[PDB]
RNA sequence: UAAAAC
RNA sequence: UUGA
RNA sequence: AGCUAGUUGGUGGGGUAAUGGCCCACCAAGGCGACGACGGGUAGCCGGUCUGAGAGGAUGGCCGGCCACAGGGGCACUGAGACACGGGCCCCACUCCUACGGGAGGCAGCAGUUAGGAAUCUUCCGCAAUGGGCGCAAGCCUGACGGAGCGACGCCGCUUGGAGGAAGAAGCCCUUCGGGGUGUAAACUCCUGAACCCGGGACGAAACCCCCGACGAGGGGACUGACGGUACCGGGGUAAUAGCGCCGGCCAACUCCGUGCCAGCAGCCGCGGUAAUACGGAGGGCGCGAGCGUUACCCGGAUUCACUGGGCGUAAAGGGCGUGUAGGCGGCCUGGGGCGUCCCAUGUGAAAGACCACGGCUCAACCGUGGGGGAGCGUGGGAUACGCUCAGGCUAGACG
């Protein structure tokens, strides 16, 4: 089953990852289907968790699982706010 | 049989202004023709004109040249200091606009033959074009 | 989209089978000239449809056996041996160079 | 040593074994079927025929044939079956054959 | 030649042969020496270069120069090889290392030190 | 990292006046004045015809010998310098002069470039209120290059910044003798720079 | 004349 | 005879 | 230089998820090759990487994508999926157990051993983070992974001190024996203060879960750190690693002594046979600096395989000459076509890398974000000068 997880990209003790769409079955930093956000753990930036929302919630429309992690990130930028 | 008349005539231009002659006849053919437009226009030759030698068609083309010169050797300078063939029968050279070529920064000339006629690469450049590169003159 | 070729049925002794040669020709890759080269195809005719001379369009089809992976869309031109002659000349002499015979 | 998962081949085998089990019967009937048509006998050729057919689709309800591969079947057998019959006459019974 | 011949035979590549056949193109080779001969310079020298008949690993036997102004090397020594020819005498083509296996580096050596490997003397 | 040595003898070499020492650069007590004839025991004997080769050489070694800078990282900072839009020979010498450890020098609070080099490591330095002991630090337009407050009662940065009182800083930087900080207005122009240094044979010595 | 050689 |  | 019998095609079957000589009967006699078949050699391919002005040459380690393999050969079972590295069967080679009948095993997983080699590491910590399997969940498994360790192997940053100091110690080296050099270098004077010692001490970790709410949206609460008492902040605080190559020309840097075609140097040209800037040492000097040299290998310079960009009278290079096949190339005018060619739009050209910009670690290396690139190929539309093709015409080529 498809899923929307984190990809590790920063460097040592340099963590940026990247939220992905990627196949269950992929290694993590290999080939993913599409890049909907990206997420710096260590808030170094003002801009430290963007998502793009309309796609997230495509993906999820489709089937795609958020990892634990993934969900709560997904979350804070209101992908599943419905208000 | 001339295997390529264009060159011909290239030549037979190259050689006649070599030795300073007045005019020099080429047998006739709408692309020459056309070819020898670009060149009068751009000033590399005085003009042209069709004529007729023993009855079949020909093409007397006016050279130019600088004035006489001094010190040894008087013989003025070529108005056409160059004159070459690219694309050759058995080996066609073609370019996309992007790739016309810039002759001397400008000072030169290359004619191409597109779909659009036959015209100087800032022509061709303009009309946004490219086509057979089939000289270059300068 | 499938595949459409055109080219010279150059043999029929195959049963709903031809051979249709196809030509190409490309700016040689480092030098430029134009150059022409050639490739021989198994087309499927299931009604002997098409004669030596025939001038047809193939078009990329589902296999139909191993090596045959097209079929004759249509007849551009009849007859015209002018070509399968080049064809069967140029394979002719092959006979005058091994270490055999054959002709000049 | 001992990796616990010999579980694994200790049950394929049984799978194995209902299977092949499953197909003997399915292949003895399609030719009895295929057999019994062949010699006119529409009456009988198609009542074995559709025990064929129902055993066919049984096995494609697990692992067995399942899929396209029952219905390859299926096909081939009606094919065969109708065919030998109509070299004769007479669709009897008209078992699983419509029309 | 034509174009018409350059895309019918085309350019042919040059291609280079080795100086160092010390096989696997391998920067170094171990051997063990057979002889430990002298030679006599060709061309317009004279003296008593020290040469070594070399048996590598690389299953070869070749004849391989000793720099430096004197050795230790007999007949079962064990060397590096380097490779590095010596204009002087035709057929060795190859260094031994000073200061690696068997062969002792260069004494009294207090330039071009780490060729010749010879430690750096302590002073004071 | 750095020289580290004798630095009149490199004066006397390129035959030019470097201030690798600030004061006794402009006493008379100057080896430059004293012999200014190359060093060891023939700086005396006529100095034979340089090749094209030892003119690009010595005068590139004199620029980099300015800065105290190693011929490794004054290389990266010329390839880069020659990659950017502009004349290689400008940008090359805005780049050296945005050096901390040189900025920190063309504000007074050293006397030397390798005393501002030390006065960066030591932490004597900062860099918009932020610590900055990096000697190769690059100083941005804005900037603005102070002491650290813990440093400011210092026998030393006290001469020095005082000694600064009425006296001129280069047009690209301005500074505040008063609160012991000054910053870094602009890239320096070519012209605005006086170095005994033509950039032409730097840039040919590197295109070899 | 340095040598190879006498 | 060699070498320069 | 010729190759081919399941060989090429057909009909009917078999087989698979599915096309197909994939396989089997029967039938035809085909298929392929100088546009290089067949054979031999070598080799995992690519994004990219190194180099180069480019064109190009060389390359495919790390990272990402595809492929193949799991001691060697063959085979199938199970299953959505395998012909299955830590599953199964047989043959082979080997190793181990054997009460001699017979059994057990496969590190090209992590770490480690041994062998081979010029040469390549820790039998480490952790499941905290990311990702994966099973589970409703708590949670369990995870040598994938996140970390630490070793090796200047590479890249980047940093230190071995800063300022003042003699018309200039001693020592050592030259000397016209006057003096010149090492050299402000040293000793000294003052200043700062790497190492080190104390104190504080982290981001990375908010979810899963519990409560409210509807087991949702939303809200609230709790647990959890291997790296680590590490990074970093603050206080105190010592003046404290320098080496390596080179100095005849190319090539930046010169003198004395020693040696006497010797000992030796040497990348090429070459140097040494009594006064050698070329051998060795010393003083001095140049280069670079925690490195500097060497060897090996790739590109460059090499327009020295020349497409860009070469040549063949005497330098290497015109075939002994002709006839002629294939192929390459093709005079002038008109028309159709629109294959080549050119143009517009569009799709594709992953990520990483490369380029530009802004940004995060004090800088940088490194990393994050964003932008711009892009040949090639598919699709739709268009142009028609040149090349091609078809049709007609011409007589200047050719022939009669
Ligand atoms: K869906
Ligand atoms: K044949
Ligand atoms: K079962
Ligand atoms: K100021
Ligand atoms: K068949
Ligand atoms: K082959
Ligand atoms: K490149
Ligand atoms: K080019
Ligand atoms: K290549
Ligand atoms: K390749
Ligand atoms: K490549
Ligand atoms: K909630
Ligand atoms: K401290
Ligand atoms: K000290
Ligand atoms: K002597
Ligand atoms: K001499
Ligand atoms: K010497
Ligand atoms: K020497
Ligand atoms: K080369
Ligand atoms: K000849
Ligand atoms: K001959
Ligand atoms: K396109
Ligand atoms: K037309
Ligand atoms: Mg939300
Ligand atoms: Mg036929
Ligand atoms: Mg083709
Ligand atoms: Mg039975
Ligand atoms: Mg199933
Ligand atoms: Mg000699
Ligand atoms: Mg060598
Ligand atoms: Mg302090
Ligand atoms: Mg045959
Ligand atoms: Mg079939
Ligand atoms: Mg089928
Ligand atoms: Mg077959
Ligand atoms: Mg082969
Ligand atoms: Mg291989
Ligand atoms: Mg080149
Ligand atoms: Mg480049
Ligand atoms: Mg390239
Ligand atoms: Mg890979
Ligand atoms: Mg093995
Ligand atoms: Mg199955
Ligand atoms: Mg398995
Ligand atoms: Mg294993
Ligand atoms: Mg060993
Ligand atoms: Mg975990
Ligand atoms: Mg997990
Ligand atoms: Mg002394
Ligand atoms: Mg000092
Ligand atoms: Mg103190
Ligand atoms: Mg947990
Ligand atoms: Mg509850
Ligand atoms: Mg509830
Ligand atoms: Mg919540
Ligand atoms: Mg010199
Ligand atoms: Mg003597
Ligand atoms: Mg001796
Ligand atoms: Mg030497
Ligand atoms: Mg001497
Ligand atoms: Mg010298
Ligand atoms: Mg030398
Ligand atoms: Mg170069
Ligand atoms: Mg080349
Ligand atoms: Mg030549
Ligand atoms: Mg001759
Ligand atoms: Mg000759
Ligand atoms: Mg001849
Ligand atoms: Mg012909
Ligand atoms: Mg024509
Ligand atoms: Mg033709
Ligand atoms: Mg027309
Ligand atoms: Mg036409
Ligand atoms: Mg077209
Ligand atoms: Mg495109
Ligand atoms: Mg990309
Ligand atoms: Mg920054
Ligand atoms: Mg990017
Ligand atoms: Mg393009
Ligand atoms: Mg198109
Ligand atoms: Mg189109
Ligand atoms: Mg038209
Ligand atoms: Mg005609
Ligand atoms: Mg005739
Ligand atoms: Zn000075």
């Amino acid at each position: 089953m498809v899923k929307i997880r984190l990809a590790r990209f920063g460097s040592k003790h340099n963590p940026h990852y990247r939220i992905v769409v990627t196949d269950a079955r992929r290694k993590r930093d290999g080939k993913y289907i599409e890049k909907i956000g990206y997420y710096d753990p260590r808030k170094t930036t003002p801009d430290w968790l963007k998502v793009d929302v309309e796609r997230a919630r495509y993906w999820l429309s489709v089937g795609a699982q958020p990892t634990d992690t993934a969900r709560r990130l997904l979350r804070q930028a209101g992908v599943f706010r419905q208000e | 049989m001339l295997t390529d008349p264009i060159a011909d005539m290239l030549t037979r231009i190259r050689n006649a202004t070599r030795v300073y002659k007045e005019s020099t006849d080429v047998p006739a053919s709408r692309f020459k023709e056309e070819i020898l437009r670009i060149l009068a226009r751009e000033g590399f030759i005085k003009g042209y004109e069709r004529v007729d030698v023993d009855g079949k068609p020909y093409l007397r083309v006016y050279l130019k040249y600088g004035p006489r010169r001094q010190g040894p050797d008087p013989r003025p300078e070529q108005v056409i200091h160059h004159i070459r063939r690219i694309s050759k029968p058995g080996r066609r050279v073609y370019v996309g606009v992007k790739e016309i070529p810039r002759v001397r920064r400008g000072l030169g000339i290359a004619i191409l033959s597109t779909s659009k006629g036959v015209l100087t690469d800032r022509e061709a450049r303009k009309l946004g074009v490219g086509g057979e590169l089939i000289c270059e003159v300068w | 989209p499938k595949k459409v070729l055109t080219g010279v049925v150059v043999s029929d002794k195959m049963q709903k089978t031809v051979t249709v040669l196809v030509e190409r020709q490309f700016p040689h890759p480092l030098y430029g000239k134009v150059i022409k080269r050639s490739k021989k195809y198994l087309a499927h005719d299931p009604e002997e449809k098409y004669k030596l001379g025939d001038v047809v369009e193939i078009i990329e089809s589902r296999p139909i056996s191993k090596r045959k992976r097209f079929r004759v869309l249509r007849l551009v031109e009849s007859g015209r041996m002018d070509l399968v002659e080049k064809y069967l000349i140029r394979r002719q002499n092959y006979q005058s160079l091994s270490k055999r015979g054959g002709k000049a | 040593r001992n990796l616990s998962a010999l579980k694994r081949h200790r049950q394929s085998l049984k799978r194995r074994l209902r299977n092949k089990a499953k197909k003997s019967a399915i292949k003895t009937l399609s030719k009895k079927a295929v057999q019994l048509a062949q010699e006119g006998k529409a009456e009988e050729a198609l009542k074995i025929m559709r025990k064929a057919e129902s055993l066919i689709d049984k096995a494609a309800k697990g692992s067995t044939l399942h899929k396209n591969a029952a219905a390859r079947r299926k096909s081939r057998l009606m094919r065969k079956v109708r065919q030998l019959l109509e070299a004769a006459g007479a669709p009897l019974i008209g078992g699983g054959l419509s029309a | 030649p034509t174009i018409n011949q350059l895309v019918r035979k085309g350019r042919e590549k040059v291609r280079k042969k080795s100086k160092v056949p010390a096989l696997k193109g391998a920067p170094f080779r171990r051997g063990v020496c057979t002889v430990v001969r002298t030679v006599t310079p060709k061309k317009p020298n004279s003296a008593l270069r020290k040469v070594a008949k070399v048996r590598l690993t690389s299953g070869y036997e070749v004849t391989a120069y000793i720099p430096g102004e004197g050795h230790n090397l007999q007949e079962h020594s064990v060397v590096l090889i380097r490779g590095g020819r010596v204009k002087d005498l035709p057929g060795v083509r190859y260094h031994i290392v000073r200061g690696v296996y068997d062969a002792a580096g260069v004494k009294d050596r207090k330039k071009s030190r780490s060729k010749y490997g010879t430690k750096k003397p302590k002073e004071a | 990292g750095r020289y580290i040595g004798p630095v009149c003898r490199l004066c006397r070499r390129e035959g030019v006046k470097l201030y690798l020492k600030g004061e006794r650069c402009y006493s008379p007590k100057c080896a430059m004045e004293r012999r200014p004839y190359p060093p060891g025991q023939h700086g005396q004997k006529r100095a034979r015809r340089p090749s094209d080769y030892a003119v690009r050489l010595r005068e590139k070694q004199k620029l980099r010998r300015i800065y105290g800078i190693s011929e490794r990282q004054f290389r990266n900072l010329f390839e880069e310098a020659s990659k950017k839009k502009g004349v290689t020979g400008s940008v090359f010498l805005g780049l050296l002069e945005s050096r901390l450890d040189n900025v920190v020098y063309r504000l007074g609070f050293a006397v030397s470039r390798r005393q501002a080099r030390q006065l960066v490591r030591h932490g004597h330095i900062t860099v918009n209120g932020r610590r900055v002991d990096l000697p190769s630090y690059r100083v941005r337009p804005g900037d603005e290059i102070a002491v650290a407050e813990k440093s400011r009662n210092l026998e030393l940065i006290r001469q020095n910044l005082e000694a600064m009182k009425g006296r001129k800083v280069g047009p690209w930087l301005s500074l505040d003798v008063e609160g012991m900080k000054g910053k870094f207005l602009r890239l320096p122009d070519r012209e605005d720079l006086a170095l005994p240094v033509n950039e032409q044979l730097v840039i040919e010595f590197y295109s070899r």
